[PDB]
């Protein structure tokens, strides 16, 4: 059987070909001590990669080897790997082909080096790159749409008509669910929170995953907000103690619509999805208009598809249907049209068999993989 | 030393500003907004002919996008103005070559309102200079493209004088001056001239008052004077104050700086502190006519970092007195309307006697008829104590 | 003395008729800052247009009004000619007459305000607007030849015979230097050089210019790029940063041959050439072969003329004599052309006086410039 | 005349608009008894601020009413600013404006308290809040550079080019002067030498100010120390006894620069500045190496300029010219920029006057304050 590979910018998804479901999903990070351990004969490791690190988190030092969908540290991604293969999925990645996820307009040295280590560390008989919002296409059981695929670190569309995708529409943001978590520590800083560690800005991302939502009105949410308290929740910490947010609950996700809360120049999700549309042909964006799908852990928040909906429906032409497609599965969408994939029979002659790589190096990736 | 020499603009909250307002994109350098005590009309964009939006300054906040509008007129429309001696008339010229009167509800409109109590028809195209005499009852001026000032009597829809042969180019602008029995004008030929209605004679000009091609102001004094606003031939913009009697040379030339737009001059005749505005500039500097030399003296200047497309300015009966407020003006953004208010800093909540003198009611002193004859009245004084 | 303003997407070039060089090039941009000015007392102004922007572009959002020859913000064009006549030429324009530039097939609309803001604005006593691939002509002391002129946001081909257009045979393209830039932007990412906002945008744009050039034959310099590191090229980022660019430096300008790689269906600047020849007259085909002009930015790539010679010679028979037209001076062809025609006597009675405009409106432009 | 007030975490610095030094610096401290008085007749007062508790330390709990920059004691804060204004200044503040001093991500709470007791308790006609870093540029007479300020409570960098400040780059350390002097009294431990009360430390910080001071190279310097006694110095207590110090004279600025030491995970205040830089646009950060800017009574250690020089210039790249701008006089930096700005003419529509106060509440410092 195929293996399924997720890797995000801040959780790996892993499983089987033929599952509906991931078995192994962990955070992507590795943790090191950054104090002097006083106990002898008690198991200290080196390092500590996914829920391990989660867990020590207090005595750790949490690191994301992958930034922006982009690899930084190689040596750290392989411990995910090595982790992933021997005890999360507890198999041989020399019997298994593995199908990994890239994010689109990625450095190719990127996919170079994932294709040496697949073959030269794990010796997997095969071996392949897909993008991440063509994945996501095969999970809604779709061949036309547009894919606004955003989770950790990227945030791509990718319009597809028919089984063709457009190269020239892709639009590729570096704002994601990373970028909100560290925007959300700023203004929690308004209310006198501090967070500043590695293992307190896995505090604040809980936080975000639970509390922060979008508003379908930006500028009437906020005066609701600043006329009562309705819209104030508790948090506990780990500690015990309790905070309590109010507009910090809406305005962290609104980044994503107004990227110049970041002081970023680039558009919102919501103008980067329209603006792919409309560098298609115009006979086909009628179609993207009501198959736009929504993907990621970052489209998670409550009433997203709403406001989504609202926003582009402003700049499409009045007489087209906009339909945001948010299925409550999205934040495996990547995954699930990857196991779909895999298990394809036409998919079989896809895969990069090893004798091809040994033929034509690393660079083989760009002639197979799109 | 002035007590107006410490005078700075603090814009209100967003709650008090009015947003959600599609502003009219005219290339015509008119104020685009005229405010009275009760209402407060913006020109904005309509789909099809012209409209603008009149609302209560109470309806502060979002405006609602269906909001019922003043759409009457077959063509966008130009500038609009209120009746000095009725709060719930307004006036307004549009490009269809015709200047409509309007009678605005007390509450507001609740339907579109598209007929006009009366429709004035004197003008061949377009007609943007629309200014009501100051003391004269039912008594307005239209001036278009055409190059001929009309005067109108509202109140009977008849033309009473025309003057065609007095502008041969275009006007600029149009301002009555103190009794209402002269009114002054800039055209496009560079030349200034102060011209009697009622005689249909030029009583003075000054030819070539500024060495610009661009458009150019002249507003009429309280005492008298004329005060224009300019560019060089470098398009250095500049203000002139000119004497009728003598006119050979300005009584003072200033030079504020190499923009662009034309700047529009808001002069306070109770405090004799004209408000320059420029359209397109991020700024509002305001002068003090005194006529102690050099006769313009610059106080300060009130900065922002957004353009304006248009600008209102609120007359004195519907200031706060209480709060030491002099001006209130409304900057008009391309989607928003921030008020802004022009303040003396006192250290007593008191009246401020020397700040608000008598000013001009919302009384005519004359009316129609009489004003024809030859008779003047100076506008009927208020206090602002109550 | 006449004015002679050549308003390009990218270039705004302005000069004196008579002279031989333009008085002043900068770039046609205008900047705003998208930051908070936090220091009293300085002089901040509202917006920065040409140098200005350029130099201050590391706090600004620059925006170009026009885009593919068609000017969008037409507000921000009055800021840009008010520069141009006040601050870079230091002459009133309502002095000299203006001769302005516009590339054909341009909407009807976008030439009509041009006459109307030169007579209502800043006063002309006299204008014209005049063809830019036309102006070419004059400058290189010709009445026969098909003109190549390719700036920042169209190229276009004028064949002219003996004085006389065929404007049947003129032919238009959306591709020029700022589809370029941003091709050079797109792939850029390969080697993980990431540039995003618009500031960063102009720092592409020099790398194009100092390091892009046009291969002979595209597929033997993909296998020279490949097999050795002789065409690699280093470039200094403003910041410091040192980026190098192997096979990029020629795969940039190979859009304009190959329209394919930016998604778009049209051909290649050389098939659009010998198109508008084939399109003209039988009898004319043969002084046109030997008279190709090339003009514009665009064509000041090392290596052009000779890839546009060898295109149009497979193209055309082989018994008619290839000749490409290239002067080193070609990237101010148009202006140094529109100098010549406003200095010539034959010319003074065919300027759009003002009292034409007066009695016929902004139409008349329509009249009297073709 | 205007009154410019900077409250530090440790220092209070107080003066008139339009001066070049402060006219009243003392301590911000507020001591009680902690013994009970015998003496009968005597002028024992309740409490005591600035310098009369600083004199009689001996017998007073010394307090700090703000810590890292956040007032942690509202009671005791009025008492400063009542000490600051009648016994210290001897003026009236309902006469004068008043220019406060805020770090920069500090609780919205903090300046909202700051306007109200200005207001309703000292009366004062107008009001205004600044950040410490905008106002130390103010001094040096620059507009455009990289301000680091490190002071007792708060270590911050604020980046500023052409007027323009970037929130998005400021960076903010809670590691300052206190934390250095906790960490003195932590390490004097090893030889001997014990202080722990209030007042010891204040002992331990005027140590600190004579003797500490920053290595160029500090495993270099370990070496050294450990060799010789040639970096050995002496101080005599307050009683007489004297204490010898020889690598802790080095090792207590250095966890400025290693902040491990004191087990933060934060970077050290070269990085951070770096950092600060990084996160700007390239076009500004040549400019921003060229005018780094320090600020602060944590900076005046001997030899911290170069050392900030030579690992700035190791973050660099080779080809920027890194230049460390320390004037003598930078520990009142932040009061000089705030007196400069007090006096110009266009900052005098910048004031909170009273009027706003009564009409938006404590809130319009959120509106009129960056
Ligand atoms: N319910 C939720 N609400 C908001 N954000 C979420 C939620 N669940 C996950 N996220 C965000 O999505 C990011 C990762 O999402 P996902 O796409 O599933 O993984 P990856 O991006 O690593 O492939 C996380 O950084 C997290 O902050
Ligand atoms: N030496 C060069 N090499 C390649 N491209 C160039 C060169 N010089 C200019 N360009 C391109 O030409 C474009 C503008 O050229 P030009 O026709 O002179 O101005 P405009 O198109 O604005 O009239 C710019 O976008 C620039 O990218
Ligand atoms: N000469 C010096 N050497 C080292 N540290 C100093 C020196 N002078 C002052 N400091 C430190 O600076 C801190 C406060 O400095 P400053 O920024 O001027 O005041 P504040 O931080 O209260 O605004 C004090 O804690 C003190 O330890
Ligand atoms: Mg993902
Ligand atoms: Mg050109
Ligand atoms: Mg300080």
């Amino acid at each position: 059987a195929a293996l399924v590979v997720d890797n995000g910018s801040g959780m790996c998804k892993a499983g089987f070909a033929g599952d509906d479901a991931p078995r192994a999903v962990f955070p992507s990070i590795v943790g090191r001590p950054r104090h002097q351990g006083v106990m002898v004969g008690m198991g200290q490791k080196d390092s500590y990669v996914g829920d391990e690190a989660q867990s020590k988190r207090g005595i750790l030092t949490l690191k994301y080897p992958i930034e922006h969908g982009i690899v930084t540290n190689w040596d750290d991604m392989e411990k995910i790997w090595h982790h992933t293969f021997y005890n999360e999925l507890r198999v041989a990645p020399e019997e298994h082909p593995v199908l990994l996820t890239e994010a689109p307009l990625n450095p190719k040295a990127n996919r170079e080096k994932m294709t040496q280590i697949m073959f030269e560390t794990f010796n997997t008989p095969a071996m392949y790159v897909a993008i991440q919002a063509v994945l996501s296409l095969y999970a809604s059981g779709r061949t036309t749409g547009i894919v606004m695929d955003s989770g950790d670190g990227v945030t791509h569309t990718v319009p597809i008509y028919e089984g063709y995708a457009l190269p020239h529409a892709i639009l590729r943001l570096d704002l994601a669910g990373r970028d909100l978590t560290d925007y959300l520590m700023k203004i929690l800083t308004e209310r006198g929170y501090s967070f500043t560690t590695t293992a307190e800005r896995e505090i604040v991302r809980d936080i975000k995953e639970k509390l922060c939502y979008v508003a379908l009105d930006f500028e009437q949410e906020m005066a609701t907000a600043a006329s009562s308290s309705s819209l104030e929740k508790s948090y506990e910490l780990p500690d015990g103690q309790v905070i309590t947010i109010g507009n910090e609950r809406f305005r962290c996700p609104e980044a994503l619509f107004q990227p110049s809360f970041l002081g970023m120049e680039s558009a919102g999700i919501h103008e980067t999805t329209f603006n792919s549309i409309m560098k298609c042909d115009v006979d086909i964006r009628k179609d993207l208009y009501a198959n736009t799908v929504l993907s990621g852990g970052t489209t998670m928040y409550p009433g997203i598809a709403d406001r989504m909906q609202k926003e582009i429906t402003a700049l499409a032409p009045s007489t087209m249907k906009i339909k945001i497609i948010a299925p409550p599965e999205r934040k495996y969408s990547v995954w699930i049209g990857g196991s779909i994939l895999a298990s394809l029979s036409t998919f079989q002659q896809m895969w990069i068999s090893k004798q091809e790589y040994d033929e034509s190096g690393p660079s083989i990736v760009h002639r197979k993989c799109f | 030393q002035s007590k107006f020499r410490h005078v700075f603009g603090q814009p209100v909250k967003n709650d008090q500003c009015y947003e959600d307002i599609r502003v009219s994109r005219v290339t015509w350098d008119s104020t685009f907004c005229a405010v009275n005590p009760k209402f407060l009309a913006v020109i904005v964009e309509a789909s099809g002919g012209g409209a603008f939006l009149v609302l209560p300054l109470s309806k502060t906040g979002r405006i609602d996008k269906a909001y019922p509008t003043v759409c009457g007129h077959t063509g966008p429309v130009l500038d609009i103005d209120w009746c000095p001696h009725n709060d719930e008339v307004i006036a307004s010229g549009s490009e269809d070559c015709t200047v409509m009167v309007w009678q605005i509800p007390e509450n507001g409109l609740t339907s579109p309102l598209t007929e006009p109590v009366v429709v004035l028809e004197g003008h061949t195209k377009r007609v943007g200079i629309i200014a009501w005499h100051p003391t004269a009852r039912n008594v307005l001026l239209s001036a278009g493209c055409d190059n001929v000032v009309l005067i109108w009597n509202v109140g009977t829809a008849e033309e009473l004088y025309r003057l065609d042969s007095l502008h041969p180019d275009l006007i600029y602008n149009v301002s009555w001056n103190h009794n209402g029995s002269l009114f002054c004008s800039a055209c496009k030929d560079k030349s200034v001239r102060i011209i009697d209605p009622r005689r249909g004679t030029l009583v003075a000009e000054r030819e070539k008052a500024h060495e610009g091609a661009r458009p150019m102001r002249a507003i009429f004094l309280a005492d008298g004077k004329v005060f224009t606003t300019g560019f060089s031939r470098m398009s250095e913009r500049q203000l002139a104050l000119w004497d009728p009697e003598n006119l050979e040379e300005p009584m003072a030339l200033q030079e504020l700086d190499s923009s662009n737009g034309a700047l529009l001059p808001f002069y306070d005749p109770d405090t004799s502190v004209v408000y320059v505005c420029g359209k397109g500039d991020s700024s509002i500097r305001y002068f003090e006519i005194t006529e102690e030399p050099p006769y313009i003296h610059f106080l300060n200047t009130f900065t922002s970092k957004e353009p304006q497309r248009g600008m209102g300015s609120m007359p004195k009966r519907g200031l706060e007195v209480s709060k030491c407020e002099i001006a209130r003006f409304y900057k008009l953004h391309e989607r928003k309307c921030e008020p802004i208010v022009m303040t003396v800093p006192r250290k007593s909540d008191l009246f401020q006697d020397d700040l608000y003198p008598d000013t001009a009611g919302p009384e005519a002193a004359l009316e129609a008829e009489e004003w024809v004859s030859g008779r003047d009245a100076d506008p009927i004084l208020i206090s602002l104590r109550e």
